[PDB]
This record gives structure tokens, sequence and C-alpha cells, in this order.
């Protein structure tokens, strides 16, 4: 395997600075044209800095300064440390490899979400959408967590620790907090016998909530 | 800087088509330096051609690039429900390197109607002073899809906020979410509680309701 693996991202506030990592396997870091490339939500991927193997670096206009890229040779590993953080730098950041020295790009991180934002961090309340007559379709059943009031993104939800499973977009509500519903089709001969627990695991706030989801009449 | 314009910007396609996504350049792009990216939502993206043409590795082999100057082609030859992306490309050959905008694909099916669920509040949610009453539209297309509340028979408006997944990847069908929400005080005034979707593959509108203790 080649592949980079990234760490950090996360809550900012405004002002504030912020240092994301990832760790190559399979190529040196020392050796490459690396770069950083993040994407706001709803919108197209756009370069953030780039580091050639001699040691220079390159910035887009918009980071020019307050960013730097910066590698650790003998632990393999790229850093981007950023600085004087602002919302409009919200955004999926990802660490890659680039073929050449203005891109084509075959190895890419994962992705972090970096939210720049003066509100607090908040823990998601978890309630139970109960199976009943009303979300039942003859053999299936649907039940789900409804994964309220919440900031930042994002929220991890898994089901009894696979199937049937739609878990939805967040939605950004009034209060600024953000809401989402998770929803599991299941057997309906097993409504009386099988547990169904959301896992909700909400890394911003270390809030780990699990939630029995039981029947209603 | 180079401006790569990608054309169209949304292309919807049943499997088994061909599909072609153009990219071109305000100014010619040196040695066929351009590749092409997927990504799928909540993905990073996935290199599926540099060189204009060259495949990278493991790549199906539905996945094709041409072109030179300034014009470059994207092509699925026969596409499989799987591949609803965005799908990018990305001049190499002056700096600064450029994306495309994108191209998003969707893949067509034939239409399927929701089936339609509803939940009403917990308790443990009440017990808070707010009721989120839930809809759910169950694996339907296509994505359009009217859904409105009524409290007892009166039609709401402000208090209510929708989400759509993804396609499936086998199926090509959406789900679809719909939160009302009220408070406590609100929710207990009233009895009947409703959702009433329209879609292109339902015959009729279908309502869906409650009354609130049940």
């Amino acid at each position: 395997e080649v592949q980079l693996v990234e760490s950090g991202g996360g809550l900012i506030q405004p002002g504030g600075s912020l240092r994301l990592s990832c760790a190559a396997s399979g190529f040196t870091v020392s050796s490459n044209y690396m770069s950083w490339v993040r994407q706001a939500p709803g919108k197209g991927l756009e370069w953030v800095s780039v580091i050639y193997s001699g040691g220079s670096t390159y910035y887009a206009d918009s980071v020019k300064g307050r960013f730097t890229i910066s590698r650790d040779n003998s632990k393999n590993t790229l850093y981007l440390q950023m600085n004087s953080l602002r919302a409009e730098d919200t955004a999926v950041y990802y660490c890659a490899r680039d073929l050449y020295s203005s891109g084509g790009t075959d190895i890419w991180g994962q992705g972090t979400m970096v939210t720049v934002s003066s509100a607090s961090t908040k823990g998601p309340s978890v309630f139970p959408l109960a199976p009943s007559s009303k979300s039942t379709s003859g053999g299936t059943a649907a039940l789900g967590c409804l994964v309220k009031d919440y900031f930042p993104e994002p929220v991890t939800v898994s089901w009894n620790s696979t199937s049937g499973v739609h878990t939805f977009p967040a939605v950004l509500q009034s209060s600024g907090l953000y809401s989402l519903s998770s929803v599991v089709t299941v057997p309906s001969s097993s409504l009386g016998t099988q547990t169904y627990i959301c896992n909700v695991n909400h890394k911003p706030s270390n809030t780990k909530v699990d939630k029995r989801v039981e029947p209603k009449s | 800087e180079i401006v790569l314009t990608q054309s169209p910007g949304t292309l919807s396609l049943s499997p088994g088509e061909r599909a072609t996504l153009s990219c071109r350049a305000s100014q010619s792009v040196s040695s066929s330096y351009l590749a092409w990216y997927q990504q799928k939502p909540g993905q990073a993206p996935r290199l599926l051609i540099y060189g204009a043409s060259s495949r990278a590795t493991g790549i199906p082999d539905r996945f094709s690039g041409s072109g030179s100057g300034t014009d470059f082609t994207l092509t699925i030859s026969r596409l499989e429900p799987e591949d609803f992306a965005v799908y990018y490309c990305q001049q190499y050959g002056s700096s600064p390197g450029t994306f495309g905008q994108g191209t998003k694909v969707e893949i067509k099916r034939t239409v399927a109607a929701p089936s339609v669920f509803i939940f009403p509040p917990s308790d443990e949610q009440l017990k808070s002073g707010t009721a989120s009453v839930v809809c759910l539209l169950n694996n339907f297309y296509p994505r359009e899809a009217k859904v409105q509340w009524k409290v007892d028979n009166a039609l709401q408006s402000g208090n209510s906020q929708e989400s759509v997944t993804e396609q499936d990847s086998k199926d090509s069908t959406y789900s679809l979410s719909s939160t009302l929400t009220l408070s406590k005080a609100d929710y207990e005034k009233h009895k009947v509680y409703a959702c009433e979707v329209t879609h292109q593959g339902l015959s009729s509108p279908v309502t869906k309701s409650f009354n609130r203790g049940e």
C-alpha cells in the first residue's frame, strides 16, 4: 500500500492557530512534491501550499504569510501550520503527494474538517425514533436516532457497533447548531426481540452516547 | 492562471450509457498535463486519469481520457450505478495548477415512489420543552418531492427542515427526512400530525399521520 494518514482538525476560534499532519507510507516526504488542498462546504478544490524535494515552498495568495508547509524526514511526516484563522478558512483539508510540480495527485489523505467559529463546542442530544406501526412496511420496519443540537460537525453514527442504514446530512438550525437523523430498516419480526442501539460519537465534545431504541404502540 | 471550464455542470444518465465530460482550458495546456479525479460524497478525491489519457493503476477500464491543447474529455464508456460523483479536472502544465469546478454525475433510474413513515417526538425530548416530529420518505426516485406538514389540518410553514441522502450505490434511490420542530406546549395543544407527500411515482399525494399520544 501507498498512503497518507492524516491527523488533526476540529474547531478553532477565529484568530487562532491549528496544525495538521500526515504520515506517509510507500514513499518519502523528503523526495516528493507534497501539498495541502482544501474544499469549503459545497465548493471546489483549491490548493493551499506546496513543498518541493529541494525545500522550496509556495502558497496560495489567500494563505501566504500565515500558513507554513513543512516536513519531518526522519518521521516521514508532512505538516501544515495555520495562523490567523478566519471563518472563510472553514473547509475540509487534504494532504497530497503530487507527481508533478503543479499537481497530478495520486495519493490523498482522508481529509479533516476544520471549523473556524467563535461558538462553543456542544455535544449532541440523542433521542430515539421508536419503531411503531407508523414506521412499519410489512416485513420491514424503520427505527432511528435523532442526533440534535451539536456543534461543530462532524458526528459519527454507528448501529450495534450495518445494512439498511441511512444517516442523513446534518441540517443547520436557526440556533446555529446541527441536527441529523440516522435511520435503519430492520426485519419487522425482530422489533420485540433484537436490541437496537445507536452509537453517536461527537469527537469535538468528546461525547459518546449510546441510546437504546425501543418500540411504541 | 489557466481557467478550466467543465461542462456540463450536471449530467444525469442511466447505467449502461456512455458519459462524456468536457474540460476546456483558457489557454493551451502543455504536454497534456491534465488529470481527472472522482470525488464521492464525504470522501477524498481519487485519481482516475493523468497525462490526459493515462489510466491510474486499479481504475476500472470503463474510465478513459483524451485530449490536448485546450479541450480534454473524460469518458465513462458504460456507466455503473456506483459512478455517481463529482468529477474534477486539473491542469498541472502551468503554475499554479488549477482545478475545474466539477461536473456532478447523477445516475438515472426508473421512477420509484417513496414509502412514507412518521415518528412522533420521544418522551425524553418532550421533558426538555421541544418536540421534533420526523417524516421519512424512503427509497425513491427522482429526487424531487414535496413534503407538507399539517397540524390539525393546518398547513405549516417555517418550522420544518429537510435533508436528502446521497444516491444508493446499487439501486440509485434517495431517502429524505423532514423534521417539524415545535414547542412542547404547541405540540400538546394539537392532536393530528400529518406529513403529505407529492412525488411523480405516486398516482396521487399520500398523507401519513398520527394522533398525539400514540
